[PDB]
C-alpha cells in the first residue's frame, strides 16, 4: 500500500533552507582579526574531533540574518521545528562529514523570563528560565527511537515511537502483521540517550515573603545532562511543554476528555544548561 | 544518614575523640556516646541502610560542675548533673 | 428578535440598550473619559463600575439579566463595548494605524453586585450567577494549561487539520482528513503542539472573622482565568467577584461514573 | 555443570554518577559502599518438569511470555 | 423467579384517600387549601405535613364513617413511599393560575417555561411523554412526629415519635420513621445534591431526563433523541447546569447524649442527610 503522500510543512521547509543556509553562511561580524570563517563550518569540524554529537549556536546570531523575523518562526512555533532541525542538520553533516544522535541546543536569549512569567503562551517557544536547583534524580535512559516488534512473529520493524507516551508500536503493522499481538519490548536495537530531573525553584531575593515560591518541574534531555548542581541558579534553554499527570480529587475541575480523562500540567524543558546566576 | 556520615565518634576511630560540655547535650546525643562506649560500635538503622559502624575511640571530656566551682561536700555525682551510670564508663 | 435558548437575554435588542448607555455622568447617583483613557494604553480589561445600570434608565434590566444571567451577558457586554471601540474610532477618523488595534481582545470585569452573604447563606437554586466572596488565600496552586484549540494527526498522511475545543468537551472525526485517507484507524492527538490558557486555582477560607466559633472555616476553591492568574499571592481578606459553578467530579475511579454531588468552585470574572 | 567465570578488573573504572547510555549491555567496572542487603531468595532460573513442553529457561530478568518439578534454583540477591 | 405475596395494605385507594384527605377538610377555609396555595404563589416552599391531622381525619372517617384503611400507622410503617406517593397528589388538586405567577420574576422558571413553550408549539406543529412531575416542583414535602398531646385519642403504639435512644436503635427500625436525640457532631458543610440534570443535545435538540436514584447515577451519552439518532449518526448531547433542580444537600453525624450511655461500652455516632428548606 503506497503512501500518497506527505504534506505539506510549507514555512516549514523555508525555515529548513533559512536554517541551513544561516549555519552555512556567516554568521560573522567581525573583520581584520576575528573572530571570522565562520563561525559555525569552524564549529561543526571543531566537533569533529571529540564528536559528542551536539552543536551550541547563539540566538543573537540567529536574530542578525532576517532581522528577528527567522528568529520569529524558530520562536512562538519552535516545537513544529524540531524535526525539521535536526533532519535539516543532518543533510548539512552528510555534505560536509562522515550512529546518529544530535542535540541542538540554542542559547543566550535576549531577556531572562522568571517562573512567575510563566505563561500558556510561552509554550513551543524558547524561554530562558533563572532559579535555584532542588532534588536533582539519577540518570536514567529514554527510550528515544525503537524498535518494538514483531508483535507477530517476525516482522522486526523499528521506526518513530519518538513522543512520549511510550505506547505503542506495532500499529498501522508490518505490513503485514496485522499485529495487535504483543507490543513486543525490544531494547537492544533501541538507542537511549540521557536524563535527569531537576525541580526548579525562584531565587529567594526576589520573591517577597510571605510568597511560597512556587517550583516547577524541568527535565534535562541532551548532553548537558549533569551540568546542573543543587543550591545553584542556573539558565536553560524554554521548550517549555507540557506532561499529563494525576491531579488530586478536588483540581477544582473539570477539564476535556477525549472521547471517541486528560489532566496536564507544565514541565519545562531545557536542551542546555550553564551555570549562570 | 543525611540528604551516609558518621557522628564524632565513627570519625575518630583509633584516635581520640574529644568532646566538652557533656551537661548541655541532648539526650539524643548522649544515648549515642553512652552506646558508644559500650559496645565500641554505633549501630545505624536508617534510612534502608542498616549496619554497624566501629568506633573504638578514646573519649576525652570537659564538664562543668553543677552552678559553682565546687557545688557541696557531697559527692561528685551529687556535685555534677551526669547520672552515675555514665559516670561510671 | 434572536431569542437565545432559557437565558433569554436577547441578542440584537441588549447590545443597543447597552450602546446607548454610553456618555453618561449622569445621574451618579467616566463613562466615555476611563474608555478613552484605555485605548491609547492597549491593557484591555475595561474594569466597568457595578453599579452603573442600577437606577439609571435605560437597563435597569440588564443589571438583572447580568446578575441572574452573567455568562452570556459577559460576552454580550464585551462584543458591544469592541463595537463601541470600533464606533470610537471611526469618529476620529484613521487611529493607532489602523485596524489591529480593534483586533485585540477585550473583556468587561463586573464587580460589586448587591452585597452578598458569604459562601454559608448560599442557595443551591442559584449555580448561575454573580456572587461577592470574602477570606484569605491559603495556597496559590502551580498553573495547569487549559485546551482552547486542539491539534490532531493521523498516521496518513499525515495531515495537519486541527479543530477548536468550544464547550469543555473535545470530538475528534473518526476519519478523516484530506483526503480521502481515510483509514479507521484512531487518530493521533499530539499533546504539545495544541493552544492553552492559563487556568490558576485559588484556596479562600469563608471570612475567619465571620464564623460560626468555634468551628473551623470552610474552603471555597475560585479557579480563575486568563491574566487574572498569578495576580494574587496568599493571605488576601478584601473581596473577590465572579460566577458560581457547580461541577460532577469523578468517582471510584475509574468506571466512569458521577459521584452524582456536584462540588462546588466560583469562576471568579473579576478580582479587587 | 556451569561454571560462571569471574573476571578480574577491567577499567573502565567509571566510578558511579559518571554513567551514560553509552554503557548499556557493555561490562563496566563500579566501586563504593553497600547498603542494607536483601535477603537470599531463590529464582526461579531452569525449568523442568517429568512431562506430563520441555526446559524453559526464565530469564534475567522478565519471565513473559509455571510447572515445575525438578528445577534448578539458583540464589538471587 | 421472583415470587410474589399479597399484603393487606393497598396503595391504590390509600392514594385516593390521600386525595380525600387534601382539601376536603373542615376542622381547621380548610388548611390544605391555604398551605398548598401560598406555596403556589411562591412565597413558601416546605410543606409541612402534621400526621397529627392525618390522625384527626380518620375519625371523621371512621365512627362517624364511612369507615376506611389507616394511614398514621401505614406512614411510619414505610414513609420512604408516601413522600413519592402523598406528595404527588398535591400536583392532582394545586391552583393552576394561581395568582400573579408572571414568568422573570424568577430565575430558571423562565427555562423551563420556554422548554413547555416551544415543546408545546412544536408538538402542536408536528401533530399538523412528558416532563417528569419531579423536575416542576420547587416545594419540598416534610412529615413531623405525633408527640402527642392529642396522641391520646387514644392509638397507643401508634407513637414513634417515641424519642428513642441512639442505642435502642435497631435494624428493625430501617425504613420507618423513627425520632432520634443528641448531640449534633461534625455538622459537614452544605453542598448542592442532584435531581434532573435534564443534559442538552446538539443537532435535532428535544431533552432527556436521568433519574437521580439512591446516591450516585452513571452519565449517558449515545443519544436518546430518534432524530439525532441513525441520521446522521449519534447526535452529541450535554448537561445544561441552568436547566438542573438543585436540592440543598447538608450532612451530619450525632454521637449520643452520653447519659443514655450505659455503665459500659462506647458513644455511638448516627449519620443524617438534610434535604430542602
Ligand atoms: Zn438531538
Amino acid at each position: 500500500l503506497n503512501h500518497v503522500k506527505k504534506v505539506d510543512d510549507v514555512t516549514g521547509e523555508k525555515v529548513r533552507e533559512a536554517f541551513e543556509q544561516f549555519l552555512e553562511d556567516f554568521s560573522v561580524q567581525s573583520t581584520d582579526t576575528g573572530e571570522v570563517e565562520k563561525v559555525y563550518r569552524a564549529q561543526i569540524e571543531f566537533m569533529k574531533i571529540y564528536d559528542l554529537n551536539t552543536i551550541y549556536i547563539d540566538y543573537q546570531h540567529l536574530s542578525m540574518r532576517e532581522n528577528g523575523a527567522l528568529a520569529m518562526a524558530i520562536s512562538e512555533q519552535y516545537y513544529r521545528f524540531l524535526p525539521f532541525l535536526q533532519k535539516g542538520l543532518r543533510r548539512v553533516v552528510r555534505k560536509y562529514a562522515p550512529e546518529r544522535v544530535f542535540q541542538i541546543s540554542f542559547f543566550n536569549l535576549p531577556t531572562v523570563h522568571r517562573i512567575r512569567d510563566i505563561r500558556s503562551e510561552k509554550i513551543g517557544s524558547l524561554l530562558s528560565i533563572s532559579g535555584t536547583v532542588t532534588r536533582t534524580s539519577e540518570v536514567r535512559p529514554e527510550l528515544y527511537k525503537a524498535s518494538f516488534t514483531c508483535d507477530m512473529c517476525r516482522a522486526i520493524v523499528d521506526n518513530v515511537e519518538q513522543s512520549f507516551k511510550y505506547t505503542e508500536p506495532t500499529f498501522c503493522p508490518n505490513p503485514s502483521c496485522e499485529n495487535r499481538a504483543f507490543w513486543t519490548l525490544n531494547v537492544t536495537r533501541s538507542r537511549f540517550l540521557d536524563w535527569q530531573k531537576v525541580r526548579i525553584q525562584e531565587n529567594a531575593n526576589e520573591i517577597p515573603t510571605g510568597s511560597m515560591p512556587r517550583t516547577l518541574d524541568v527535565i534535562l534531555r541532551g548532553d548537558s545532562v549533569e551540568r546542573a548542581k543543587p543550591g545553584d541558579r542556573c539558565k536553560f534553554t524554554g521548550v517549555e511543554i507540557v506532561v499529563p499527570d494525576v491531579t488530586q480529587l478536588g483540581l477544582p475541575g473539570v477539564k476535556p476528555s477525549s472521547t471517541l480523562d486528560l489532566t496536564y500540567k507544565i514541565s519545562f524543558l531545557a536542551c542546555h544548561v550553564i551555570s549562570i546566576g | 544518614v543525611r540528604k551516609l556520615e558518621g557522628g564524632a565518634l565513627v570519625l575518630a576511630d583509633k584516635g581520640v575523640c574529644l568532646i566538652d560540655e557533656f551537661d548541655k547535650m541532648n539526650d539524643q546525643d548522649r544515648t549515642s556516646i553512652h552506646e558508644a562506649m559500650e559496645q565500641q560500635s554505633i549501630s545505624i538503622s536508617k534510612a534502608g541502610i542498616v549496619t554497624t559502624l566501629q568506633a573504638r575511640c578514646s573519649i576525652i571530656a570537659a564538664a562543668n560542675p553543677n552552678g559553682g566551682r565546687y557545688n557541696s561536700t557531697l559527692p561528685l555525682a551529687q556535685n555534677v548533673s551526669l547520672t552515675e551510670p555514665i559516670l561510671s564508663r | 428578535l434572536r431569542i437565545i435558548w432559557g437565558t433569554n437575554v436577547s441578542i440584537q435588542e441588549c447590545t443597543t440598550n447597552f450602546r446607548n448607555f454610553l456618555m453618561s455622568f449622569k445621574y451618579k447617583f467616566y463613562y466615555i473619559k476611563q474608555l478613552n483613557e484605555m485605548r491609547e494604553l492597549g491593557t484591555s480589561n475595561l474594569n466597568l463600575d457595578a453599579r452603573n445600570l442600577l437606577a439609571y434608565k435605560q437597563t435597569e434590566d440588564l443589571y438583572h439579566q447580568l446578575l441572574n444571567y452573567p455568562q452570556e451577558v459577559i460576552s454580550i457586554m464585551d462584543q458591544t463595548i469592541k463595537d463601541c471601540m470600533v464606533s470610537l474610532i471611526v469618529d476620529n477618523n484613521l487611529d493607532y494605524d489602523l485596524d489591529e488595534i480593534e483586533t485585540k481582545f477585550y473583556k468587561v470585569r463586573p464587580y460589586n453586585v448587591g452585597s452578598c452573604k458569604g459562601m454559608r447563606e448560599l442557595n443551591p437554586n442559584d449555580i448561575d450567577k454573580l456572587i461577592n466572596l470574602k477570606g484569605l488565600v491559603l495556597r496559590s496552586t502551580p498553573v495547569i494549561p487549559d485546551m482552547k484549540v486542539a491539534f490532531f494527526k493521523c498516521n496518513v498522511c499525515d495531515h495537519t487539520m486541527a479543530v477548536e475545543i468550544d464547550r469543555g468537551v473535545i470530538q475528534e472525526p473518526a476519519r478523516c482528513e484530506r483526503i480521502d485517507c481515510n483509514e479507521p484507524n484512531s487518530m493521533s492527538l499530539i499533546h504539545n503542539r495544541c493552544s492553552f490558557a492559563d487556568k490558576q486555582v485559588i484556596k479562600l477560607q469563608e471570612t475567619p472573622d465571620f464564623v460560626p466559633d468555634g468551628q473551623t472555616p470552610h474552603s471555597i476553591s475560585l479557579c480563575v482565568y486568563d491574566e487574572l492568574v498569578d495576580s494574587c499571592r496568599a493571605g488576601d481578606r478584601i473581596e473577590v467577584t465572579g460566577t458560581f459553578r457547580s461541577i460532577p467530579i469523578r468517582a471510584n475511579s475509574r468506571q466512569r461514573v458521577l459521584k452524582s454531588l456536584y462540588k462546588t468552585y466560583v469562576d471568579v470574572v473579576h478580582v479587587k | 555443570s556451569e561454571i560462571h567465570v569471574r573476571i578480574s578488573d577491567f577499567p573502565t573504572i567509571y566510578s558511579l554518577r559518571e554513567l551514560r547510555e553509552s554503557n548499556l549491555s557493555s561490562l563496566v567496572r563500579v566501586t563504593g559502599v553497600v547498603t542494607r542487603r536483601t535477603g537470599v531468595f531463590p529464582q526461579l532460573k531452569y525449568v523442568k518438569f517429568n512431562c506430563l513442553l520441555g526446559p524453559f529457561f526464565q530469564d534475567s530478568n522478565e519471565e513473559i511470555r509455571v510447572n515445575g518439578e525438578k528445577t534448578v534454583y539458583r540464589n538471587y540477591q | 423467579a421472583l415470587p410474589s405475596i399479597q399484603l393487606p395494605v393497598d396503595y391504590n385507594n390509600l392514594f385516593n384517600e390521600i386525595t380525600d384527605f387534601l382539601v376536603t377538610f373542615k376542622q381547621d377555609g380548610p388548611k390544605y387549601m391555604a398551605m398548598l396555595q401560598k406555596v403556589a404563589n411562591r412565597e413558601l416552599n416546605s410543606v409541612i405535613i402534621d400526621l397529627d391531622d392525618i390522625l384527626q381525619y380518620q375519625n371523621e372517617k371512621f365512627l362517624q364513617g364511612t369507615q376506611a384503611d389507616d394511614l398514621v400507622s401505614a406512614i411510619q410503617q414505610n414513609a420512604n413511599h408516601f413522600t413519592e406517593l402523598f406528595c404527588r397528589a398535591i400536583d392532582n388538586n394545586m391552583p393552576l393560575p394561581t395568582k400573579e405567577i408572571d414568568y422573570k420574576d424568577d430565575v430558571l422558571d423562565v427555562i423551563l417555561n420556554q422548554r413547555r413553550l416551544r415543546n408545546e408549539r412544536m408538538l402542536s406543529d408536528r401533530t399538523n411523554e412528558l416532563f417528569p412531575p419531579n423536575l416542576t416542583r420547587r416545594y419540598f414535602l416534610y412529615f413531623k412526629p405525633l408527640s402527642q398531646n392529642c396522641a391520646r385519642r387514644y392509638r397507643k403504639k401508634a407513637i414513634s415519635s417515641k424519642p428513642l435512644s441512639v442505642r435502642q436503635i435497631k435494624g428493625d427500625f430501617l425504613g420507618q420513621l423513627i425520632t432520634v436525640r443528641g448531640i449534633i457532631t461534625r455538622v459537614s458543610d452544605v453542598k448542592p445534591a442532584v435531581e434532573v440534570i435534564a443534559y442538552t443535545c446538539d443537532q435535532c435538540g428535544y431533552e432527556v431526563f436521568q433519574e437521580v436514584n439512591s446516591r450516585t447515577f452513571t452519565p449517558l451519552s449515545e443519544c436518546t433523541s430518534e432524530e439525532c439518532s441513525q441520521n446522521q449518526t449519534k447526535g452529541q448531547l450535554f448537561m445544561s447546569t441552568r436547566a438542573s433542580k438543585f436540592s440543598a444537600f447538608q450532612e451530619c453525624k450525632i454521637q449520643e447524649l452520653s447519659q443514655q450511655v450505659p455503665v459500659g461500652h462506647i458513644p455511638r455516632s448516627l449519620n443524617i442527610h438534610v434535604n430542602g428548606t
